[PDB]
RNA sequence: UGAGUAGCGAAAGACGGGUGAGAAUCCCGUCCACCGAUUGACUAAGGUUUCCAGAGGAAGGCUCGUCCGCUCUGGGUUAGUCGGGUCCUAAGCUGAGGCCGACAGGCGUAGGCGAUGGAUAACAGGUUGAUAUUCCUGUACCACCUAUAAUCGUUUUAAUCG
RNA sequence: GAGCUGUAAGUAAGCUUUGAUCCAGAGAUUUCCGAAUGGGGAAACCCAGCAUGAGUUAUGUCAUGUUAUCGAUAUGUGAAUACAUAGCAUAUCAGAAGGCACACCCGGAGAACUGAAACAUCUUAGUACCCGGAGGAAGAGAAAGAAAAUUCGAUUCCCUUAGUAGCGGCGAGCGAAACGGGAAGAGCCCAAACCAACAAGCUUGCUUGUUGGGGUUGUAGGACACUCUACGGAGUUACAAAGGACGACAUUAGACGAAUCAUCUGGAAAGAUGAAUCAAAGAAGGUAAUAAUCCUGUAGUCGAAAAUGUUGUCUCUCUUGAGUGGAUCCUGAGUACGACGGAGCACGUGAAAUUCCGUCGGAAUCUGGGAGGACCAUCUCCUAAGGCUAAAUACUCUCUAGUGACCGAUAGUGAACAGUACCGUGAGGGAAAGGUGAAAAGCACCCCGGAAGGGGAGUGAAAUAGAACCUGAAACCGUGUGCU
């Protein structure tokens, strides 16, 4: 269940100007609350997590040659935690 | 695989569902950051899964006949 | 019915007298490929420079016909069952040799 | 109750009803008596009250 | 065809510098002008990515265009306290049993649902290209759970709860 | 039996003779909504109870089960009220609910425009629409019949009878049936008399109840009376019902399958010319032009581990059948009929017999009752008021195999690429749009240009076949000229 609550990382600059900080971006399954990710993540890495945020986002409209369609809607989390670092590149 | 599994004892397929679930995991964080350049192993492990969950549930189906 | 390794003989087109022998297959437009037969010349840019090269385009496998391996002549192809498995034939003479 | 015609003296015709002559009686029903719409021609013939 | 004709949707702009194949029309500067119980600043409905950065100039833009609410690629929305739900009810709508009705169905009791009203705990500063009473710093408050404890004394009563 | 990772081209990374991709049979998995059913709700979401379980010092969180309403079957309990009852509670079962091609079928309810050269009886028409119930068919069906011979012998459907007989502001129009010729063919079970038991009152007489047996009809049958008789027949499509064995076919993947070379023109031959061959195969489609002999096939022949569908033979499971007496007992009641108001029958209430509905009346019992077009008498035919029943017939959203003096992109489906752009608050309305080449060989490189476009070079048989790509008409727009 925990590897099936997150799904993968996000790598931007403003998730890495983050992780200057100790927070890391996740996208995790759009039927899970914050708690299952913060307990999730605590069995996963072994680190203490402090808190965790969450949003939800909307599909958008996109293109591919006169094919008008939508992508997937998805939920993201960001996770402060107090000790440890997860290793990630 | 599948006649390789059968000779698994029940205990072994749970063991095995718990790591290549595990080894599942590592490769899809490995392919978001962008250094995998070896994609072929995402399918054959999700197809190892499904084999191992076929065989259990096989056991399972054919005790409760005997019962 | 032709496989990949055979040795076969050019029956209509331009290039009709040829040998050569199969080296791509196919199946599913039916168009095997034979070295040193239709080939082409693409104007191909750079990817290092490019310019014309020359390869050997595909063609219609009923274009083409086996040769007998006694007397060397093009012959069609039957079956027969040999310790419960199926052989190839020439129509002519006996087993074909087909390995690789 | 079903349906028929009114026909009038130039033989016009429109749609009409009739009823039945349901009363409200008391009658022996599975144990305990209940209070029911039956009609008159069959309270004379098929049930008692 | 009418015909290179009618129109180009209320208004004040000028010049210097820049960039570019190309500039009345894009960017920067100075001067001038217009609104100011508002052409200013907030919150709702409604819309639904139009938001931000880099690139582009075929079509759209009533002219032009190096520009754009347009095209391509990649990003962006963080809450115990803000507004809703895990609280309450109005009009109204539904309604177990029930009453009525060629069929379909109509009405209605208890009870539910239903804000436009009642109840209800967080403020100041810092910070991004794009969020902030949500992130960061400082200082608070409100529920719930377990430990550490004076007061607790049949559990009638007594403190207690009801 | 050698390639494969959808349409779908790429690159990457891989799989496969230790048999992959692919085809058929059987299994496993099957998020959420929806009759939707734990409660709510603006479908695809929100909020819970109870019991187990993981985790936590413990809360919060999570996982798996279960919890609609009517119905059925048990148990307990029980108000106004003393017994009771209405209710109430608990536990098992899983009976209904919604959908469709709902085309055809059976029921309930039921128009108008229209025709009559206006219109009202009549017609359109028991049609359209709406509602309910079902099946692979449904309905009907075993004489209270049709008839008038010397009769026939359940029902349904086809042909004729016949646009006849009849009905009708006797107008417009509506319109049978028997006989005859065919398809198909099949008959049965109850209620009652009576008998045997069991049970309650009762006084053991009777009544009533329950089971079983018997028994089913017209020139009357059955009960009863009496005299002659026994396991062969029957069966799951009605006639009572279950389930085993061994077979045989047919589907649902497949396999084998005869016979041709050379030259000319050409980019290419299957064409032309010449000489051959097969045929239980000269159907058809591909292949660089038009192929019986090049490929896929065709005639013919062979094939199933598994699951279905039929169908046989055993098993199995049931079961006596006649005759005479004929009028002692039984033979379907608020029924048949009648009056009043309506409807359906070809038939407009009429010479209306015949058949149904509403409201009131209301019989007979074999020396009985009904019909034969008002009614009466005699004759002839039948025996109502209980139920079941195959086949011949209707239809096509589908599946399998085929066919056409059917269309060929403004045609044929609205739709060859779509119930989509788009329009409308909504119900709803509803398009336009096929073709490079045999093969992508889809134009390397040079020049003008910011690009777009172009000129050369090259590919190709052909580039005025360059993707706005087969052929390329007319309207319309230009450039150059002979005469004016
Ligand atoms: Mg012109």
């Amino acid at each position: 269940e925990a590897r099936d609550i997150l799904k993968r990382p996000v790598i931007t600059e403003k998730s890495s100007e983050a992780m200057a900080e100790d927070k890391y971006t996740f996208d995790v399954d759009t039927r899970v609350n914050k708690t299952q990710v913060k307990m999730a993540v605590e069995e996963i890495f072994n680190v203490k997590v402090a808190s965790v945020n969450i949003m939800n986002y909307k599909p958008k409209k996109k293109r591919m040659g006169r094919y008008q369609g939508y992508t997937n809607k998805r939920r993201k989390a960001i996770v402060t935690l107090k000790e440890g670092s997860i290793d990630l590149f | 695989k599948a006649k390789e599994i059968r000779d698994l004892t029940t205990s072994e397929i749970e063991e095995q569902i718990k790591s290549s679930k595990e080894e599942l995991f590592n490769l899809r964080f490995q392919l978001a950051t962008g250094q995998l350049e070896e994609t072929a192993r995402i399918r054959t492990v999700r197809k190892t899964i499904a084999r191992l969950k076929t065989v259990a549930r096989e056991r399972e189906i054919e005790q409760s006949k005997a019962n | 019915h032709i496989k990949k390794g055979d040795n076969v003989k050019v029956i209509a087109g331009k290039d009709k007298g040829k040998e050569g022998k199969v080296i791509a297959t196919l199946p599913k437009k039916d168009r095997v490929v034979v070295e040193g037969v239709n080939i082409m010349k693409k104007h191909q840019k750079p990817t290092p420079e490019g310019g014309i090269l020359e390869t050997e385009a595909a063609i219609h496998v009923s274009n083409v016909q086996l040769l007998d391996p006694k007397t060397n002549e093009p012959t069609r192809v039957g079956y027969k069952f040999v310790d419960g498995k199926k052989v190839r034939i020439a129509k002519k003479s006996g087993e074909e040799i087909k390995s690789n | 109750a079903s349906t028929g015609n009114r026909r009038s003296h130039a033989l016009n015709s429109t749609k009409r009803r009739w009823n039945a002559n349901l009363q409200k009686v008391r009658i022996l029903v599975d144990g305990k008596p209940k209070k029911v719409w039956v009609s008159a021609r069959a309270l004379k013939s098929g049930k008692v009250t």
